This record gives structure tokens, C-alpha cells and sequence, in this order.
């Protein structure tokens, strides 16, 4: 596997260069405020984002080395986590706001349209605020997102764990360059990875709410999104 | 099969 | 706070001494297992474990410093996580089996009694096998379990009570590294092992959520009597 | 709130 020969800087540059673009939402409406309208915009945005994620995943060092079916499993398992940490990352420089798209900036009041959305919004905003106070860097973000991809579905494998250790080495290397002490390095590393437990929690809770939407047949989600959904049951 | 299958090898 | 002034070794001994006992289950090997009896045994067991967990949480450094309302929140949030990591810890030296109790040793074949249970069981088994391969130490386990208690519900609360929790969490991280350094691990090995342990917590969270929604479903399916304490813990996740 | 009671004492 080529991914293990990579240096820390080679790992960073590979992840940064593989970053998906920031997509736009459908322009105009009435500035949502209906259950079908908002969930429609989010579903449309997420569906287009998934296409870029799949190509982003293929560029994550070590992901190509896995079996196709193993690639499917990891993506099916982590896709909402990856979407959320991206949303949370974009929403960093916008306190109290969730930047789904540059033309779609939401607060918790706009989540009252959908039942259970305010709860998830508050958790997402809390994560973004956590990222902000930690002053999360982009180099750290792309490592966290790659970790989510490889880790979330590994227990549902020697190669993956080897790559996971590689990303850990990269994270430490990033913090060492930032002038962090040895104590500050393992502390920040722990702080970052503990947030992943919450991203998992938000994804699980957020997933369930996508189920009830599918059963209510309120929003026409794509067949791709439906297949990513069925895999979690 | 899956759409995800197609998109992973394109 | 006293927790912030605790040394690494003082932290370990404190967590070790606060360890809850391994409770036995009501189990009759003679009696035939049904998809309501076996769930009843686990429910009866978990309910009694909850009482020890609550008193265990009191002895976790920094936990008593928190407001009573936040103590409730943290436990309501992580109770199944803590039960599961305990279960996984006990089941480490029993490959392909889950030690719910010293007299209750289950495998995947007997998890088929309940629907959806076999997926949870396989995830628990995998987590146990993961701990076994890592050769997880008891001193590391009690650190991880205490991390779950403090971390799992910290982002679902100008209280400023969150800062104290993060300060304690950092102290526990210092403790883990101190343990690995004493085990002869190199600096790279320390950070790697630390990362490996904390990533498992993400999976334990996943198992808890999946386990929680399966507890909430059979609550509506009156086949199993959930205890009054357990019902209130379930209501918290809504 | 049973959890609340047991936490007090
Ligand atoms: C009950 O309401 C909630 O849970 C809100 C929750 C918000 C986040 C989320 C989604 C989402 C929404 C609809 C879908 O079909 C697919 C993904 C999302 C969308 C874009 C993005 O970049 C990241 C995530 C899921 C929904
Ligand atoms: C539906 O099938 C399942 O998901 C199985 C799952 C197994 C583990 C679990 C439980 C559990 C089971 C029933 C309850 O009412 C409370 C706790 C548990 C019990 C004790 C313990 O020390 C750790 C965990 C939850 C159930």
C-alpha cells in the first residue's frame, strides 16, 4: 500500500488537494420555512455532495487499496458523519449559524419547520463552536474527516488500522509544527477524537429522522440517497 | 446491485 | 477542585478503587430461554448495575463538582455506553462470547432470540476482540469508562461548567499517556494507542444509539417489563 | 426523577 510510504506533509497535501468543493443550494425560494421546502433543499444539496464525497474518498490514501465492497461499507457507514463534519467546518466562521451552502445560512429558529431539527441544529452549532474555540485548522480537519471515513465502519482490517495510525502520526506532526508542547499535543489529539463520538451521535440521531421522512414520503430523495439510507437498517 | 458500486469505479 | 490536583497515579488508584462489582444474573440453565425471559434477565441485570454505576460516578474525579442537574444529564446520556464498555471489558478473555454475568455467558447463536440483537452482539464481540488484540489494561479501561461519563453528554447541555469537565478530561488524557509511557511505549506508540482507544469510543457510542432505539421499540411492545429507573433513562434519549 | 434522588443520596 502506497499510503504508508507517504510522509506527514505528503499526507497533508494529498488530503488538502482531494478536498471536495463547496456546493451551492438551489437559489431564490422564500428563504425556506416549510418542512418540504427545507428538507427538499437539504436533500438536493446532500445528494450532489455525495457524488463529490465518493470521488474524495477514492483520493484518500489507502481507500483505493480496500476491496470495492469494503469501500462501499465504509462510505455507507460514514456518509452522514462526513457531511456533518463538513457542514460544521464551514459553519466555523459563522457563530450561531449553519452554513449548508454559501447561499444557505441557517440558524436554530429556521429549524422549527421540521420536528427534531432544532435539537440536531443545536448539536451541530455546538460542534462548530467547539471547533472555533479550539481554533481547528484545515490540515487537522481533513485528517479528522479521513479518520471518520476509515474508522466508522471498520468493526461492521490490519490495513485500515495501519492507515489510521498513519493519520494519527500526521495529526501529531501538524501540532508539533504549530509550536504545541508534548502535553498539548496528546491533549488536543484526544479533544479532537472525542468530538468524533459526538459526530457519530449526531449522525445516528440525524439518520433516524431521515427514516421518518422517507416513510412520510414528504420529500423525493434520490435512489442513491435511498440506498445510502437502507444500508443503515 | 448498488449505484454506489458504479460511482466508485468511474 | 481536587481532581485537577490529582497526580497520574493518584488518578488511576482512585478510578480502580471506585470500580463497581461484577453482579450476577438471575439465570436458570435448566429453564428454557425465550425472547422475553432472556431480555428480562438483561433488563434485571442492567437495572441493578445502574445503581452501582450511579455510586461509581460519584467517585469519578470532578463529577461531584458538577451541578446535580448536569450529573443527571451525563448519566442519562452515557449509561448504556458505560454498561456496554463494561460488558466488553468482562468479555475480553472469552472469544466469541459475551459475559453479561459470571453465570450468563452468551454467544451469537443465542442472540437470535431477539430480532436485531445479533447485529448489536457482533459489534460488541468485535469491540471485545479489538480490546483483546490491543491487550487493553484495567488501568486504561477505567480511564476510558470515566472519559465516556464526562464526554458523552458535554455538548448537549453562561454556565461555564463545560470548561471544568474538559479540564478533567485533559487530566485523564495525561493519565493514559502516563500509563503507556510506563508500559515502555515510544512517543509514537503512545499517541497511536491513545488514538486507537478513543476511536473505539465512537463505536461504543454507535452501539449505544443502536441499542437504545431497540430498547425503546420493545418498550412499546409490552413483552418485557422495563424497571422504573430504566424507563426514565430511556425517556432521556426520546 | 429516580436518577436525581439516588444521586443526592
Ligand atoms: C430532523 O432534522 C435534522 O435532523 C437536520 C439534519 C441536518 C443535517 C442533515 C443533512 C441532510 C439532509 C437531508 C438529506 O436527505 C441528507 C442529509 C445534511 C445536508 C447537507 C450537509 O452538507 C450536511 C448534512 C441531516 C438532517
Ligand atoms: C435488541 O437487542 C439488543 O440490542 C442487545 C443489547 C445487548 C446489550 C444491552 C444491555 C441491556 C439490555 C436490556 C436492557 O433493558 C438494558 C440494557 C446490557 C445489559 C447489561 C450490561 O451489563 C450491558 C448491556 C442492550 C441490548
Amino acid at each position: 500500500s502506497l499510503a504508508l510510504s507517504l510522509t506527514a506533509d505528503q499526507m497533508v497535501s494529498a488530503l488538502l488537494d482531494a478536498e471536495p468543493p463547496i456546493l451551492y443550494s438551489e437559489y431564490d425560494p422564500t428563504r425556506p420555512f416549510s418542512e418540504a421546502s427545507m428538507m427538499g433543499l437539504l436533500t438536493n444539496l446532500a445528494d450532489r455532495e455525495l457524488v463529490h464525497m465518493i470521488n474524495w474518498a477514492k483520493r484518500v490514501p489507502g481507500f483505493v487499496d480496500l476491496t470495492l465492497h469494503d469501500q462501499v461499507h465504509l462510505l455507507e457507514c460514514a456518509w452522514l458523519e462526513i457531511l456533518m463534519i463538513g457542514l460544521v467546518w464551514r459553519s466555523m466562521e459563522h457563530p450561531g449559524k449553519l452554513l449548508f451552502a454559501p447561499n444557505l445560512l441557517l440558524d436554530r429558529n429556521q429549524g422549527k419547520c421540521v420536528e427534531g431539527m432544532v435539537e440536531i441544529f443545536d448539536m451541530l452549532l455546538a460542534t462548530s463552536s467547539r471547533f472555533r474555540m479550539m481554533n481547528l485548522q484545515g490540515e487537522e480537519f481533513v485528517c479528522l474527516k479521513s479518520i471518520i471515513l476509515l474508522n466508522s465502519g471498520v468493526y461492521t482490517k490490519d490495513h485500515i488500522h495501519r492507515v489510521l495510525d498513519k493519520i494519527t502520526d500526521t495529526l501529531i506532526h501538524l501540532m508539533a509544527k504549530a509550536g504545541l508542547t508534548l502535553q498539548q499535543q496528546h491533549q488536543r489529539l484526544a479533544q479532537l477524537l472525542l468530538i468524533l463520538s459526538h459526530i457519530r451521535h449526531m449522525s445516528n440521531k440525524g439518520m433516524e429522522h431521515l427514516y421518518s421522512m422517507k416513510c412520510k414520503n414528504v420529500v423525493p430523495l434520490s435512489d442513491l440517497l435511498l440506498e445510502m439510507l437502507d444500508a443503515h437498517r | 446491485h448498488k449505484i454506489l458500486h458504479r460511482l466508485l469505479q468511474d
